[PDB]
């Protein structure tokens, strides 16, 4: 089975280098074009460039002159993608592709690679409870998660015991720092009757603050 | 010995066509035999030469044929920010036929190929290519492995190394019992020759119209030399499969190199993999040893055996006189893994000009005696010049030394009456092996039955 | 270079529809086009390749159709599956170019968002900073704009909007609203509100407390 | 005593004179009734037997032309005798042989065509620079040679088809080295340039204004280019009494018979002439090469000398073809063809170093032995071909012919020839197995049984019928 498995997540400061593998699987890297491809959410998908392994033939678009190289090394069976003096806007996704029976198609995609640029420290975030102000039959709660870096961290209730009738927002990343809340439903006749606590991890700085949410 | 000469099957195909350059048996899914006929300068739509298919069923009276049809319109395709382009016109379609299950395979060796890219080209050359067709379903598949898409400048720097560009494959072709497809191009790699191999299930599955170049991974190609004993060698030039190794599960190859070695010749038997097993080296030089190769069990053992053709050799006549007539070598495989050792038998032409050995076709068991038999062409020879078919019956110490029957070409002077040969198919359902004849030269095809001894 | 404009951006479709994807060339491009898919937070796995050729193991309710500058993605009975986004590739000229994309969503009956607003935390405050944040959970459609208003008058700056994905059960969506101020900044103000506008309502839903008044 | 004439028991006088060579017969009437009439002439006078009726016939070896060897080939409209003698009546009775003998001359000063049969693909560029003089020089030392000195000048690449010819771009068709910073002629396959002269100026003008094609595969097509300069007798212009040297130029491999096939050719070659008044070979993209064994036929046919004059790399190559090919001379060429020259004039002297006799229409009955006599009267048995000779040289053969029996026509000739030499030997041969008294008989001789038989030679023998 053809498969290309990328190498793991990067997360590197603006004006390093960083280098992208792509290894085949199931087949000889040898045997077809293999492409990379950047993807952002807003800018979507851009075609970075192209090698023939065989010979070391590349080709790019313009765009990424100077920024991109791409490599392979039939020994290894693996494919490169350099990027160098890192910049915010290099912060994407990128992906190897090779054809399936077209020259120039683009059928097989690896898993995609994780690039992430910043010069922010691992700072553990500062958890902060959401209690309603001083009704109805229905109550909502709110956690609040600040000013924390890098990315993920894991959030749940009652210790993964409260989960039906919850929303966790994606983290967005305010001043180099990320941020993200989680809210939660209950009936009146829940809380404050029953303790409900946020749970917050964050591997990335070994933290794992929790906070009993208290009404006013 | 016991072929039918006095009620012949003639089939015909147009004029000026060549119709008869080559010919294979076709079974059907229901196991009915037809004939299958390469005609490889039928026009076209542009009233041009470009070749054509005929697939004749079985008629003692024989006759017309209806058409095989291919697409004969020239491709062109802007990918990539190039130029793919084929060129069907004398692409000489049909100059071989080999059939296989319940499917078809028509090469057009001489069609070319280019691909633009601004001011540069890769320079438009014969990669060759062939047809692939399964009648009663209609479907159609594609196969030129020797297309690429490398400009001319490149070439140049690596000094025409792995060059493939005139190919011309299926030259020769050849159906292993396992379906795998087999093509000879002898001028791959800057006309040292090479083979190309390729499931016909993986041709027919990763094959779609309009493509032009696309993966076949499940492919195996032989590979460049720099020998120079290969150089101009035309390794490719003829191909057949056997079993030459004591192991039932590969299957072997065999190939002509009839310019092997400044001319000399020779056969070469390798394994799936292209790592050689045998070289039989040629007799005298310029006498084309290795234009044809068959690979029959002659003397009953079970084991195959090697035959060559040699057609332009010259016999060693009085008076310190050479005189080109022809020659045929048979190669009793030995017990054992061992080297296929002197030739066991050589058989040599009569007719001046005969060029006896030109095409050799196993024959099955003719007279039903226990011994495999061949048919040898001259198609130039006997008495006439008109062409002859001489038939060898196999024995326990190889062949018969003299010809057990003698076919005298019922066509006019210039069909080449024997140029292709097909046997050890019963086509009469009568129990005997009978032999199809070309002769291109004529537009017709003559069919031999086979009778009761 | 070639321009690939992809049309709908995204389409509320239900199980069974029969949906079509376009995508424009800025010039003829003679199928030389491919069609990927990428489920949601997973990687891509081509559908088409060279206009109309589906790829192995690609089920046959895809199907690629056009020529020249016009190209089609269609499938026939939508699968549970095939709520994903669809992107167009052109690959008849270098560099390589990619459509804008298309999201597949869940269609369903339209629902009002549920707005609770929510002070800052007496930890937060200790530590000099004021956050306001105010929650809009399950509703139907997506399209939903958020306003702040302190002491009525609307607030643009600091605040931070979050939305998430469709969600697996009641196929709705839901969205966070983070207005942060300074601790001192917060104190110079009394009423704080976010007000909602959707088209389940001509009218905004309000949601307003007032510092230190609980 | 009595001998195999006797024993034997004859029936009549034809019958005796097969028993042996020896024997005799006598058609006298008064000859006594015990005596035999079929024993040695010596015993035949010894009884008393008529001189005059004896038939005993004695093999001869006559000449009947005797023209002298040539002192000079040069001068005379080839009234050149090279070979005597040129004519002998030979009579044989059955069983028997007679010997005779055969002279041939290298004569001095025998006229030389030399055809410039010239590789001109890329690699030739070179070449063709420094043969601009080449006309001129090589009449100053033949000169030396021969006084009937005759040039020409032939060009070959290959067959102008894929694969052998560039067909892209479009201007590769008129200029194939488009592709380079340089312009060359678009591909031919053998033109005829010059037909053979005397006037050596037109040999160095024509080359002056000749250049190269280019080609992509190395071997090339001049077999064609020899087939054809062989075969259009009246368009190179060999001449009847000459030497024919056919200068074969290349420095690359050649494509032989059956190569064709790699550009969908097919016909084989059919050795006729296909250059008409354009001066080109109109069948070089219709019909294949040819084959050894016919360039062989037609070389022979039309006394045509080939010279494989190549390169080092080749030499081995051309010198194995030569093998095929009897014949044909061998020489080194270098790389710009500057010694080519030299290469000319010793493959001229090797040309006329040997003479080797042919024997045609020998009748199936006859069988020939040879004695040569080469360099100073040293004979060599079993021998009919001297080697080392020089321009001006003679060698004699001592030749016996032996019958077995008596064949049916009793007059046949068959010709003793030097390989490459217009004169040759004439043979007539006459069978001697009759008796002159045969043609004087008398059927139904009343002296034979009443009518029955008939008189012949002083017996009766029996009549048609029984
Ligand atoms: C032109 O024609 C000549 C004359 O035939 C060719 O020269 C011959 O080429 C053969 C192939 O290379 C040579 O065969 C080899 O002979 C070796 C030993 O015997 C030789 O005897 C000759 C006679 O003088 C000598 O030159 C040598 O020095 C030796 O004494 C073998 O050991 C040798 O090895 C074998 O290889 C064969 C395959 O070729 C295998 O079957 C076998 O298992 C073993 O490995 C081989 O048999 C031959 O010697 C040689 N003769 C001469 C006189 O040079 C040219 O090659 C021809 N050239 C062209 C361009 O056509
Ligand atoms: N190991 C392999 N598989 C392998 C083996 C052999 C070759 C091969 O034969 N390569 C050519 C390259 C090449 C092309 C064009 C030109 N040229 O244009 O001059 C000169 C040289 C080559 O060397 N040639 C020899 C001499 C020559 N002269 N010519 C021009 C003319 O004769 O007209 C054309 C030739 C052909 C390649 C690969
Ligand atoms: C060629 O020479 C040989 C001798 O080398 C001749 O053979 C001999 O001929 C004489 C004739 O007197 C016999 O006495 C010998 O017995 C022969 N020797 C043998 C047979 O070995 C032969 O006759 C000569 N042939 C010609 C045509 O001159
Ligand atoms: C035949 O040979 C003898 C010697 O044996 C010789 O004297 C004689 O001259 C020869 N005859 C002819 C015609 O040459
Ligand atoms: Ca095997
Ligand atoms: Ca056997
Ligand atoms: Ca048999
Ligand atoms: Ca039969
Ligand atoms: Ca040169
Ligand atoms: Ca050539
Ligand atoms: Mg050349």
């Amino acid at each position: 089975e053809v498969q290309l498995q990328q190498s793991g997540a990067e997360l590197v400061k603006p004006g390093a280098s960083v280098k992208l593998s792509c290894t085949a699987s199931g087949f000889n890297i040898k045997d077809t074009y293999v492409h990379w491809v950047k993807q952002r959410p807003e800018q979507g998908l851009e075609w970075i460039g192209r090698i023939d392994p065989a010979n070391g033939y590349t080709k790019y678009d313009p765009k990424f002159q100077g920024k991109a190289t791409i490599t392979a090394d039939t020994s290894s069976n693996t494919a490169y993608l350099q990027l160098s003096s890192l910049t915010s806007e290099d912060t994407a996704v990128y992906y190897c592709v090779r054809p399936l029976y077209d020259y120039y198609a683009m059928d097989y995609w690896g898993q995609g690679t994780s690039v992430t640029v910043s010069s922010a420290k691992t700072t553990a975030p500062s958890v902060y409870p959401l209690a309603p102000v001083c009704t109805g039959s229905s109550v909502t709660l709110g956690c609040l998660v600040k000013g924390y870096f890098p990315e993920p961290v894991t959030l749940t209730w009652n210790s993964g015991s409260l989960s039906s009738g919850v929303h966790t927002f994606p983290a967005v990343l305010q001043s180099d720092l990320y941020t993200l809340s989680s809210s939660v439903t209950v009936t009146s006749s829940t809380w404050p009757s029953q303790s409900i606590t946020c749970n917050v991890a964050h591997p990335a700085s070994s933290t794992k603050v929790d906070k009993k949410i208290e009404p006013r | 010995l016991n072929l039918d000469p006095v009620q012949l099957t003639f089939y015909a195909g147009p004029n000026g066509s060549q119709f008869g350059f080559s010919l294979d048996f076709h079974k059907d899914s229901h196991g009915r035999v037809a004939i299958v006929v390469g005609a490889p300068r039928t026009l076209g739509p542009s009233q041009e030469e470009t070749g054509g298919v005929f697939l004749c069923p079985w008629r003692a009276e024989g006759g017309q044929c209806p058409s095989l049809l291919f697409d004969l319109r020239d491709e062109t395709r802007n990918v990539g920010s190039q130029t793919l382009q084929t060129f069907k016109a004398r692409q000489g379609l049909g100059a071989s036929v080999v059939s296989w299950s319940d499917v078809i395979v028509a090469c057009a060796p001489w069609q070319h190929w280019n691909v633009l890219e601004k001011t540069e080209e890769a320079e438009k050359t014969p990669v060759g290519s062939c047809f692939l067709a399964q009648p009663e379903s209609g479907r159609r598949a594609e196969y030129s492995p020797c297309r690429g898409n490398t400009l001319s400048r490149i070439y140049v720097e690596n000094d025409f190394s792995w060059d493939k560009r005139y190919c011309e494959a299926g030259f020769s072709s050849v159906v292993t019992q396992a379906g795998e497809l087999v093509l000879g191009a002898p001028g791959g790699y800057y006309f040292l020759g090479l083979l190309a191999q390729a499931p016909v299930a993986d041709i027919f599955s990763s094959y779609r119209p309009g493509i032009l170049l696309w993966h076949v991974s499940s492919q195996s190609l032989s590979f460049d030399s720099s020998n120079p004993e290969y150089f101009d060698g035309y390794w490719g030039y003829s191909v057949a499969v056997g079993e030459f190794d004591g192991d039932l599960n590969t299957t072997e190859y065999v190939v002509g190199a009839p310019t092997w070695s400044w001319t000399l010749g020779a056969v070469e038997i390798l394994d799936s993999y292209y790592q050689r097993l045998h070289r039989l080296r040629g007799e005298q030089m310029a006498s084309y040893f290795g234009h044809s190769v068959a690979v029959t069990d002659v003397n009953g053992d079970g084991r195959h055996d090697l035959l060559v053709g040699a057609p332009l050799y010259m016999e060693s006549r009085a008076d310190r006189k050479l005189a080109e007539v022809g020659r045929v070598y048979l190669f009793l495989q030995p017990r054992g893994p061992h080297a296929l050792g002197a030739p066991s038998l050589l058989l040599t032409g009569t007719q001046l000009y005969g060029r006896f050995g030109s095409a050799i076709a196993p024959l099955g068991d003719l007279d039903r005696d226990g011994y495999n038999d061949i048919a040898v062409a001259a198609p130039y020879g006997g008495p006439s010049g008109r062409g002859q078919v001489l038939v060898f019956l196999g024995q326990s110490e190889g062949l018969r030394s003299r010809p057990s029957q003698v076919l005298d070409s019922p066509f006019p002077t210039g069909s080449a009456f024997g140029f292709s040969l097909r046997g050890a198919v019963d086509i009469d359902d009568n129990g005997y092996p009978d032999l199809i004849v070309g002769a291109y030269g004529a537009n017709q095809v003559a069919v031999y039955r086979a009778q009761p001894v | 270079d070639i321009l690939m404009t992809q049309s709908p951006s995204s389409m509320s479709v239900s199980l069974g529809d029969t949906v079509s994807i376009t995508c424009h060339a800025s010039q003829g491009i003679s199928s030389n086009i491919g069609w990927l898919q990428q489920k949601p937070g997973k990687s891509f796995m081509g559908l088409i390749y060279y206009g109309t050729n589906l790829v192995d193991g690609v089920p046959s309710r895809f199907s690629g159709s056009g020529s020249g500058a016009d190209y089609s993605l269609t499938i026939s009975s939508l699968d549970s599956e095939d709520f994903a986004d669809y992107y167009c590739v052109q690959y008849a000229q270098l560099p390589y170019t990619f459509g804008g994309g298309t999201k597949l969503e869940i269609k369903r009956a339209d629902a009002a968002p549920t707005v609770s607003i929510f002070p800052p935390s007496s930890e937060q405050l200790t530590s000099g900073g004021a956050s306001v944040v105010c929650f809009l959970n399950n509703f139907y459609p997506k399209d939903i704009n958020v306003k702040w208003k302190i002491d009525g008058s609307e607030r643009q700056n600091g605040v931070l909007n979050s939305w998430t994905d469709q969600d697996s059960k009641d196929s709705t969506y839901s969205m966070s609203s983070t207005l942060t101020l300074t601790k001192d900044e917060y104190e110079r103000h009394n009423s704080y509100t976010c007000e909602a506008t959707h088209k389940t309502s001509t009218s905004p839903i309000v949601k307003s407390f007032n510092r230190n008044e609980c | 005593g009595p001998n195999i004439c006797t024993t034997r028991g004859v029936s009549s006088c034809q019958q005796c004179l097969a028993v042996s060579p020896m024997c005799a017969w006598c058609s006298d009437e008064a000859l006594p009734l015990g005596s035999p009439r079929c024993d040695l002439k010596e015993n035949l006078l010894k009884d008393n037997c008529a001189p005059e009726s004896i038939e005993f016939p004695v093999s001869e070896a006559r000449v009947l032309e005797d023209r002298p060897l040539s002192d000079k080939g040069s001068g005379d409209s080839s009234q050149v005798t090279q070979v005597s003698p040129q004519r002998i009546a030979l009579r044989l009775r059955p069983d028997d042989s007679k010997n005779f003998s055969i002279q041939v001359r290298q004569v001095e000063d025998y006229p030389v065509d030399i055809y410039y049969l010239m590789d001109l693909s890329y690699s030739m560029k070179d070449d063709l620079w420094s043969i601009q003089n080449l006309g001129t020089k090589l009449a100053t030392q033949m000169r030396k040679l021969t006084s009937n000195l005759r040039i020409g000048f032939g060009a070959f690449v290959d067959k102008p088809v894929s694969p052998y010819m560039y067909i892209s771009p479009p201007e590769a068709l008129e200029n194939p080295c488009y592709d380079m910073k340089t312009t060359c002629l678009p591909m031919f396959g053998y033109k005829h340039v010059l037909t053979l002269t005397d006037q050596v100026t037109r040999f160095n003008e024509e080359v002056k204004k000749q250049s190269v094609s280019r080609n992509r595969d190395a071997p090339e097509g001049g077999f064609d280019a020899i087939m054809q300069a062989t075969v259009c007798d009246e368009k190179i212009g060999w001449r009847n009494d000459a030497s024919h040297l056919l200068v074969f130029t290349t420095d690359a491999k050649t494509h032989i018979a059956l190569d064709g096939r790699l550009a969908g050719i097919v016909q084989p070659n059919d050795g006729q002439c296909h250059v008409g008044s354009d001066n080109h070979y109109s069948a070089s993209t219709t019909m294949d090469y040819p084959s050894l064994g016919l360039m062989t036929e037609k070389l022979s046919q039309k006394n045509i000398n080939l010279i494989f004059a190549v390169t080092e790399n080749v030499v081995n190559l051309y010198q194995n073809y030569s093998e095929l090919i009897p014949g044909t001379t061998v020489g080194v060429l270098s790389m710009d063809s500057s010694n080519v020259l030299q290469l000319i004039v010793d493959a001229y002297g090797k040309i006329r170093s040997k003479v080797e006799l042919e024997v045609r229409d020998l009748p199936e009955e006859l069988s020939l032995s040879f004695n040569a006599t080469c360099l100073n009267n040293e004979v060599i048995p079993g021998l009919k071909s001297c080697m080392g000779l020089k321009i001006g040289d003679t060698v004699s053969f001592s030749i016996e012919a032996k019958v077995r029996g008596c064949p049916q026509e009793k007059e046949k000739s068959f010709t003793i020839k030097p390989v490459g030499f217009k004169d040759s030997l004439i043979v007539q041969v006459t069978f001697d197995c009759d008796c002159a008294c045969q043609a004087q008989a008398e059927p139904n001789s009343h002296r034979c049984n009443n009518g029955n038989g008939t008189f012949e030679c002083g017996v009766c023998r029996c009549g048609p019928g029984w």
